[PDB]
């Protein structure tokens, strides 16, 4: 601009360019700030899945993968984390009939844990998770109303 | 695609790559008609025209003049416009035409000129030196000629001084040349200032009668005036073309509206103020104007490394405005793939419910599915426990940081 | 688009955008980033289930009565009585509207199938196979899992019946509330209007119109203004993306929100005090709104205290 | 006497069409609730734009004077409407102090230079004003102290004169064998458009905190 | 208040302004969608 032009000319030629460029990075900041809100809010999930996932067992519902949490190993990357999610998955059900309580001597008995199931000739108790049945016994249930 | 993307091998998705644009065509320049012409039509047809020293004077007012009845006559022998040219006289707009008419000899109408002199341009009617008005001048021979002698026609030839532009003086005081006071008797060196031009049809040119006829402009003070008339060009309608209404300029197309103007509303416009409406100025009905056909224009590919194939989705463009497999969708038109009839999973999003994938090779493009279906075996006494069981291990990724930048 | 707005078919300034550099590569960019994120909002909030479960015909589970909530086979499309209300409450120059991937059609089949897995399948589906129990034992489960017993369901079956069914039909009345849903809508489109109107200031030109300025004045002057009228539409364009990154960052936190209820409030039990509703969680059902979720929670209250030493 | 207008001389702006949407406007209107002179004659000025209304059946008022001196030697405006039609006139006129068989019009005694010609209870209201040399009328005739009411005024002339106004008067009808007089101030307002496209409503954005 | 910061009652200044348009309708939506949050961000958490 100099090399061609009288100062009073080119304070203006240069105070546009000037002004153009200083919007550039007007732009360029207020998005870093915008972009560096989304990144921490991601650090904030990855530090709390840290302690809830890793450092203690979660009974949240899918925060630490799917199925039922066991366990979770974290591994780095870069500018990252990895969370290796360790998780208990049932398989093979079959069907059995099932009442909510049993009665003998005119008196009702509830499970204690578990669910009473048939298997077509006789009952059983079994536990929710897995099937496992046991005679049921007054030292598996308890009483309550007729 | 790949030019936007600055890569010779592009990845399996849908890139917008540009855009749609449906063009205008021809140019329409509508308006009203001409109503009041006023009537040029008797100041150049006065059957009783006037001596020039006392010349006739009628102001024009607030119309509509057409000169194009002037310039293509056809019949005249002098015509010369000193302000403006004679064509530009249907594009300009004056606030006040004079017009003078009289008649003259045949020989003095290069009198009637900005700057002359002679017996007749000196007082009898005196153009200014800035003159801005539009000569015209006729022979009428066989009009106003009659054998014998015409003696009605005077012109003065004896004054004490030139005239002053555009004045006017009708006295008939008797002349006085010598020195001594005439006392209104004619004779020695006291002259009636009055003599008559005798036309006779056995005259030669340069002595028949020319009626001669003068316009001058002037433009006070006043905000519009009358202009020259408008113009025409035939009205097309479902035609996105270029449109002007009387000073209302735009693109769009053009169709019949269910508006109701009110008796006295020319145009309406929308909600944001923009013109969606107008009247016809000629037939008195409203036209809407709804916006011609734009639209992105995105590239469906499934991979570099898989085809080359690929179908192009014009963004809400009507399958009729786009210039095979052509599909419409409520995204657009679809063209380069088909339509099948089953549901599979979706690969490539479109919109609103339609994917893209390469499976059937061309390029096609289903509905989308919903994932497998299962009913659940219900009822009021059956449960369903596992028997076994096994570990699963998923996972799961997070960002942590950026670079840190300095400028 | 950048070229309709700033310079709306005008080859002389179409040229001069030229003079920018990639304003409206940035432009592009920035509203298409942003509106890629909002579909993978709708389908992390709803696209939670692999199965399209479906309830049986025979509409009953021991004695709690869902119709309200469940597909009415005789409506527009497939929404439930209560869903109806929900919506039926609530090209310019450039300024284009893209349309949702999902439509609420389809959304609506996401809800339905969210809701026949919780009635017939309880929590089990998200953890593995749908695996089928009667209704009545699945409120008895969760009794337990708040500290109550469950003779205290099964001996009262009845009222807790009659009470959830009444409580269900007092929420046609309260809505027939949506305010989080109509300020979305609100605060955009008075963006774009104001994003029209700044196409009719001057900006520090004589006119506002760029086929006025260049047709009565003399070229080298018309360039500097109409590059006048370039920067400060520019910059209203400008001001309009960012301000969409500002509020685009707001319905992702909701969204992220909403997709965290509907696993731990409609696919489980939580003990998150206030997290899934006012009182000890039992069970949420799901239902769509326009732009967004509606969680009914159900919640278990204590009444009628006593003393005692 | 002063009476108290209430929703009076609201007038359509301009042309352009338009539905159902509630725009706003600013220009030379009457204000609501104004305080408008009464009369039953003198000069007035003008200032800015009239209001004028009146009541009767019969035709009583023949005609206004407007003007910047109201007497010859300069051109005015001069408006009759005799039992034809009405007929714009401008010239330069020499009016009677006391402008007034069946024999009428001794309102003037010369009409010289004219530059623009034309010819061709019951409430009926008029609202004139003069920008930028054009001189502008709205009217409304419709039939029943003014009574109570919303009523869009619309333009009825277009006259280029160019003429200069601070003062007129007004001509009656006498017996020989009533009318109101408002001014108009800038003032914004927003409009209720129906679906045929007039004014049904109106609020003044200038009178208690509510219409702000 | 725009006006103040902007020309700091000067009518000249103020005259001009009014040739951008509405720039000062949006500073003040925008201070005021934010003022309005301060007291329900405050709400929220102590009135439980
Ligand atoms: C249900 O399970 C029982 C127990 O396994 C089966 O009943 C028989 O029970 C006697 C003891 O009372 C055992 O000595 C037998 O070995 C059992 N038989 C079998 C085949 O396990 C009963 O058969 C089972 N019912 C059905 C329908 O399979
Ligand atoms: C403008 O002039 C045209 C003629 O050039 C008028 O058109 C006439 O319209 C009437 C209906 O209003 C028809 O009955 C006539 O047959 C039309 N004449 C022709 C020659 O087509 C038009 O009405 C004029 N406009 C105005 C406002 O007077
Ligand atoms: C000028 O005057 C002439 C004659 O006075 C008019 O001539 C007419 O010409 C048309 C076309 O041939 C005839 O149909 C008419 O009958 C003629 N008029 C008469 C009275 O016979 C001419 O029309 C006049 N100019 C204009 C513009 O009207
Ligand atoms: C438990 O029983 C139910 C039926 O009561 C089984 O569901 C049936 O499964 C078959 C085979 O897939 C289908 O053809 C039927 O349509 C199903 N019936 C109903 C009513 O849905 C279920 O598969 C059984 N579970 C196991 C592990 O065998
Ligand atoms: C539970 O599942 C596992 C397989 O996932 C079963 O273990 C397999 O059993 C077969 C014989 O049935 C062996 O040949 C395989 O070597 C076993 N696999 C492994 C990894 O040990 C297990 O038996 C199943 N349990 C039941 C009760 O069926
Ligand atoms: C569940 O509730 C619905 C209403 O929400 C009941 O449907 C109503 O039933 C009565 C009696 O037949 C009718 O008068 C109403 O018109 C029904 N309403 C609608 C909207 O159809 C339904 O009967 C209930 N179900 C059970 C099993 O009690
Ligand atoms: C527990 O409270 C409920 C009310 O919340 C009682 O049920 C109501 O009892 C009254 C009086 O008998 C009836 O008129 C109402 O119709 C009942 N309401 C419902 C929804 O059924 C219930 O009786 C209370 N239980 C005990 C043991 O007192
Ligand atoms: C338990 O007993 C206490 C007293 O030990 C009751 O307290 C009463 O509270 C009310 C206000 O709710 C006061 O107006 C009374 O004066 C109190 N009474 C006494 C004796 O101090 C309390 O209401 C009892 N709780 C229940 C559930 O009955
Ligand atoms: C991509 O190309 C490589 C060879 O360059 C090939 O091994 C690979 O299968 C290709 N991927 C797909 C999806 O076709
Ligand atoms: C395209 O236009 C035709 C009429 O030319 C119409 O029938 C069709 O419905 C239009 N298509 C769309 C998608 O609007
Ligand atoms: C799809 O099925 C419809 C009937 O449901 C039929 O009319 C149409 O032709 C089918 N489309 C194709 C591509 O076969
Ligand atoms: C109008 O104002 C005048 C003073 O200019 C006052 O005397 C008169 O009472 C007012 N009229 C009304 C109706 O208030
Ligand atoms: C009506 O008044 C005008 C203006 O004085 C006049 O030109 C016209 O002849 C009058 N009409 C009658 C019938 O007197
Ligand atoms: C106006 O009339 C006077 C005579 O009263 C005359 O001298 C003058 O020329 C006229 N003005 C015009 C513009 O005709
Ligand atoms: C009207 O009067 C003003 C002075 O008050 C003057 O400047 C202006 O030129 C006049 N307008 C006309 C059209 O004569
Ligand atoms: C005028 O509006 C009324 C409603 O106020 C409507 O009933 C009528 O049809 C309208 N008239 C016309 C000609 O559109």
């Amino acid at each position: 601009i100099l090399s061609r032009l009288d100062p009073p000319e080119a304070e203006v030629q240069i105070d546009r360019l000037i002004t153009g460029r200083l919007q550039s990075l007007q732009t360029y900041v207020t998005q870093q700030l915008i972009r560096a809100a989304e990144i921490r809010a991601s650090a904030n999930l990855a530090a709390t899945k840290m302690s809830e996932c890793v450092l203690g067992q979660s009974k949240r519902v899918d925060f630490c993968g799917k199925g039922y949490h066991l366990m979770s190993f974290p591994q780095s990357a870069p500018h990252g984390v990895v969370f290796l999610h360790v998780t208990y998955v049932p398989a093979q059900e079959k069907n059995f009939t099932t009442a909510p309580a049993i009665c003998h001597d005119g008196k009702a008995h509830f499970p204690r844990e578990g669910v009473f199931v048939s298997n077509g000739t006789h009952w059983f108790v079994t536990q929710r998770n897995f099937y496992e049945p046991q005679i049921i016994t007054t030292d598996n249930t308890f009483v309550s109303g007729n | 695609t790949k030019c936007t993307l600055k890569s010779f091998t592009v990845e399996k998705g849908i890139y917008q790559t540009s855009n749609f644009r449906v063009q205008p065509t021809e140019s329409i320049v509508r308006f009203p008609n001409i109503t009041n012409l006023c009537p040029f039509d008797e100041v150049f047809n006065a059957t009783r025209f006037a001596s020039v020293y006392a010349w006739n004077r009628k102001r024009i007012s607030n119309c509509v003049a057409d000169y194009s009845v002037l310039y293509n006559f056809a019949p005249f022998f002098t015509f010369k416009c000193y302000g403006v040219s004679p064509t530009k006289l249907n594009d300009l707009c004056f606030t006040n035409v004079y017009a003078d008419s009289f008649v003259i000899r045949g020989n003095e109408v290069r009198q009637i000129a900005p700057g002359q002199t002679g017996n007749i341009a000196d007082y009898n009617y005196k153009l200014p030196d800035d003159f801005t008005g539009c000569v015209i001048a006729w022979n009428s021979n066989k009009l106003d000629s009659k054998v014998s002698g015409n003696y009605n026609y005077l012109y003065r030839l004896f004054r004490k001084s030139n005239l002053k532009p555009f004045e006017r003086d009708i006295s008939t005081e008797i002349y006085q040349a010598g020195n001594k006071p005439c006392n209104g008797v004619a004779g020695f060196n006291c002259y009636f200032p009055l003599r008559s031009y005798g036309f006779r049809p056995t005259y030669g040119v340069g002595h028949q009668p020319y009626r001669v006829v003068v316009l001058s402009f002037e433009l006070l003070h006043a905000p519009a005036t009358v202009c020259g008339p408008k113009k025409s060009t035939n009205l097309v309608k479902n035609k996105c073309v270029n449109f002007n209404f009387n000073g209302l300029t735009g693109t769009g197309v053009l169709t019949e509206s269910n508006k109701k103007f009110l008796p006295f509303q020319q145009f309406g416009r929308d909600i944001a103020d923009t013109t969606d409406a107008v009247r016809d100025p000629q037939t008195l009905e409203i036209l809407d104007i709804t916006p011609c056909s734009f639209g992105g224009v995105s590239v469906i590919t499934p991979g570099t490394n898989t085809s080359n194939q690929v179908a192009v989705l014009y963004q809400g463009v009507n399958c009729t405005e786009v210039p095979s497999n052509v599909f419409q969708t409520r995204a657009g038109c679809l063209i380069g793939a088909e339509y099948v009839n089953n549901s599979y999973e979706c690969d490539i999003p479109i919109g609103a419910g339609i994917c893209a994938s390469y499976q059937t090779q061309s390029i096609i493009a289903y509905t989308m599915s919903l994932g497998a279906e299962n009913s659940v075996a219900y009822s009021n006494n059956s449960i369903a426990i596992p028997t076994n069981f096994t570990i699963s291990v998923t996972t799961e990724i997070l960002p942590v940081s950026m670079t840190k930048t300095s400028v | 688009d950048c070229t309709m707005y700033i310079c709306g078919d005008s080859t002389e300034c179409s040229n001069l955008l030229l003079q920018y550099g990639s304003f409206c590569t940035q432009l592009k960019r920035a509203l298409t980033g942003i509106a890629v994120e909002q579909d993978k909002n709708t389908q992390e909030v709803f696209a939670q289930v692999k199965q399209i479960y479906k309830t049986p015909p025979i509409k009953y589970f021991g004695g709690f009565n869902f119709s309200q909530i469940l597909p009415d086979p005789s409506k527009p499309s497939k929404r439930s009585p209560i869903e109806d209300l929900l919506f039926n409450k609530v090209k310019f120059n450039g300024l284009t509207v893209l349309p949702p991937l999902l439509t609420d059609e389809m959304i609506a089949q996401y809800t339905s199938a969210l809701l026949a897995g919780t009635i017939t399948s309880g929590w089990t589906f998200g953890a593995g196979p749908a695996l089928q129990i009667p209704f009545p034992m699945q409120m008895a489960y969760r009794f337990n899992g708040i500290g109550v017993t469950q003779n205290v369901l099964y001996e009262n079956q009845k009222l807790i019946a009659n009470q959830f069914n009444s409580a269900i039909g007092k929420i046609q009345d309260s809505l027939s509330a949506l305010g989080k849903l109509q300020d979305v809508v609100n605060h955009n489109a008075q963006a774009l209007n104001t994003l029209v109107k700044q196409l009719s200031s001057k900006f520090g030109a004589i006119s506002s119109v760029l086929n006025d300025i260049l047709s009565r004045l003399d070229p080298p002057e018309a360039e500097v203004q109409i590059d006048r009228l370039i920067t400060g539409r520019l910059q209203s364009l400008q001001t309009y993306v960012t301000q969409q990154l500002i509020r685009a960052a707001e319905i992702r936190a909701s969204a992220n929100l909403a997709a965290t209820k509907m696993s731990e409030c409609v696919l489980g039990q939580s003990k998150r005090v206030d997290f899934c509703g006012k009182g000890y969680h039992l069970m949420s059902f799901p239902q769509s709104a326009p732009h967004g979720v509606v969680f009914l929670h159900v919640t278990y209250v204590p009444a009628q205290e006593k003393n005692f030493t | 006497a002063y009476t108290n207008s209430f929703t009076r001389g609201v007038y359509y702006p301009d042309k352009v069409f338009r539905s159902s949407v509630l725009h706003s406007t600013q220009d030379l209107f009457l204000p609501f609730f104004s305080n408008v002179t009464w009369f039953h004659n003198p000069v007035l000025p003008f200032n800015d734009g009239v209001y004028f209304a009146s009541i009767e059946k019969s035709n009583i008022i023949r005609g206004w004077i407007f003007g910047t001196t109201l007497d010859s030697k300069t051109q005015s405006l001069l408006i009759v409407n005799n039992a034809t039609n009405v007929v714009i006139k401008v010239c330069e006129f020499q009016f009677c102090n006391d402008p007034f068989m069946e024999s009428e019009f001794r309102v003037y005694s010369s009409a010289n230079n004219c530059t623009f010609e034309y010819v061709s209870k019951n409430l009926r209201e008029f609202v004139f004003k003069n920008i930028d040399g054009y001189f502008k009328i709205y009217s409304k005739h419709t039939p029943i102290d003014l009574p109570q009411g919303f009523s869009a005024l619309e333009p009825l002339v277009d006259l280029p004169i160019g003429i200069n106004i601070t003062r007129f008067q007004t001509l009656l009808a006498l017996h020989r064998s009533a009318y109101y007089v408002g001014y108009l101030q800038p003032r914004t307002f927003l409009l209720k458009y129906n679906e045929n496209g007039t004014i049904t409503d109106a609020v003044d954005c200038a009178l208690d905190p509510l219409s702000e």
